[PDB]
């Protein structure tokens, strides 16, 4: 039921390198999630 | 006839009895679900040594 979101912003195909993702927000949603989709700015 | 408006009006006055004066009643109901509990009481802290 916890929604954990990790994030990492780095100034620069995927680049070859190593970068850990620090935790960003813990969302106590307590729901069921099975599918997702993204949103674009036109 | 045989048909009356179901909601009647309180008539409160500053010259009424203890049982007839308006009383503000708030009922606090608590529920526990599979969702994470988040309504916590104040958490007391002691000074550091």
């Amino acid at each position: 039921g916890y929604f954990k979101i990790y994030s990492k912003h780095t100034p620069i195909d995927l680049p070859q390198g190593f970068s850990a993702l620090e935790p960003l927000v813990d969302l106590p949603i307590g729901i069921n999630i099975t599918r997702f989709q993204t949103l674009l700015a036109l | 006839f045989n048909c009356y408006f179901p909601l009647r009006s309180y008539s409160f006055r500053p010259t009424y009895g203890v049982g007839h004066q308006p009383y503000r009643v708030v009922v606090l109901s608590f529920e526990l679900l599979h969702a994470p509990a988040t309504v916590c009481g104040p958490k007391k802290s002691t000074n550091l040594v």
